[PDB]
């Protein structure tokens, strides 16, 4: 089965992630990164609040259906 | 509203 995640950008783009409960998330971010044309190292990924690191899958952080994630960006300075 | 869709390709 398939699982839809609800990940929102600042600018208020919804996007209709179609992952699997065990697919890393690392290819999801990267996927939002090429998908807006910006770097991984500039977007910064949180679950619930808490980052989401490379190492994190779905299945790990507990993730359900329709769970939403937000994406902030890095601060230039 | 502003949808964008994006599919993911998960290896077996």
């Amino acid at each position: 089965d398939h699982i839809n995640l609800k990940v929102a950008g600042q600018d208020g783009s919804v996007v209709q992630f179609k992952i699997k409960r065990h697919t890393p998330l690392s290819k999801l971010m990267k996927a939002y990164c090429e998908r807006q044309g910006l770097s991984m190292r500039q977007i910064r990924f949180r679950f619930d609040g808490q980052p989401i690191n490379e190492t994190d899958t779905p299945a790990q952080l507990e993730m359900e259906d329709e769970d939403t994630i937000d994406v902030f960006q890095q601060q230039t300075g | 509203n502003n949808r964008d869709p994006i599919v993911i390709s998960d290896s077996p």
